[PDB]
């Protein structure tokens, strides 16, 4: 006596279902990456230049200590 | 002018690795000849006293040889301190 009941889609329809490819760009330019790399290299070069010059001075100092102690 | 430009564009499009390798190699070859600090590197290598400095027998005719390490004569490393 009751209404026919069955598994049916809701009145209207269903919400849209996405299927298309979605790969966002999500990246920097090539120039920016290359510039960051070159700047990092230059900073490291300058720091290591100072450090190695100081190390050469220290090495000369201890070599002179040896020279003084040798006789 | 334009032929080499197109060749370099094609190389950058197809073989960036080889382009970078050749650029780095060329820079490494040519830049040291134009640097003013190469002589400083040579002098730093020369200024390292690996062995004992043997003193010279004084004969009264060496005005440019010190008689004590703290005497003003002889080489100076003041340039190295400020470098
Ligand atoms: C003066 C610098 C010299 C010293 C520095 C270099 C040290 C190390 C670099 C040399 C290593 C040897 C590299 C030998 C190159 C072989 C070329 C070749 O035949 O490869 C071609 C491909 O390469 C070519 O396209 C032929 C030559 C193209 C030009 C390559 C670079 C030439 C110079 C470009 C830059 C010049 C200098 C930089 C300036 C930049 C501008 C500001 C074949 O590719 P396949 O792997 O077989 O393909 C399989 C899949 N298809």
């Amino acid at each position: 006596a009751s209404k026919v009941k069955q598994d049916m889609p809701p009145p209207g329809g269903y919400g849209p279902i996405d299927y298309k490819r979605n790969l966002p760009r999500r990246g920097l330019s090539g120039y920016s990456m290359f510039a960051v790399g070159i700047g990092t290299l230059l900073f490291g070069y300058w720091s290591m230049m100072k450090w190695n010059r100081e190390r050469r001075r220290l090495q000369i100092e201890d070599f002179e200590a040896r020279i003084a102690l040798m006789p | 002018a334009g032929r080499i430009a197109s060749f370099l564009k094609n190389a950058w499009a197809k073989e960036p690795v080889l382009v970078a390798s050749f650029a780095i190699g060329g820079l490494a070859i040519i830049l040291p000849s134009l640097s003013p600090y190469t002589n400083y590197a040579i002098r730093i290598n020369r200024a390292t006293p690996y062995n004992y400095p043997v003193p010279l027998r004084d004969d009264g005719n060496m005005p440019d040889v010190p008689s004590h390490p703290q005497d003003p004569q002889g080489p100076s490393l003041e340039w190295l301190k400020n470098l």
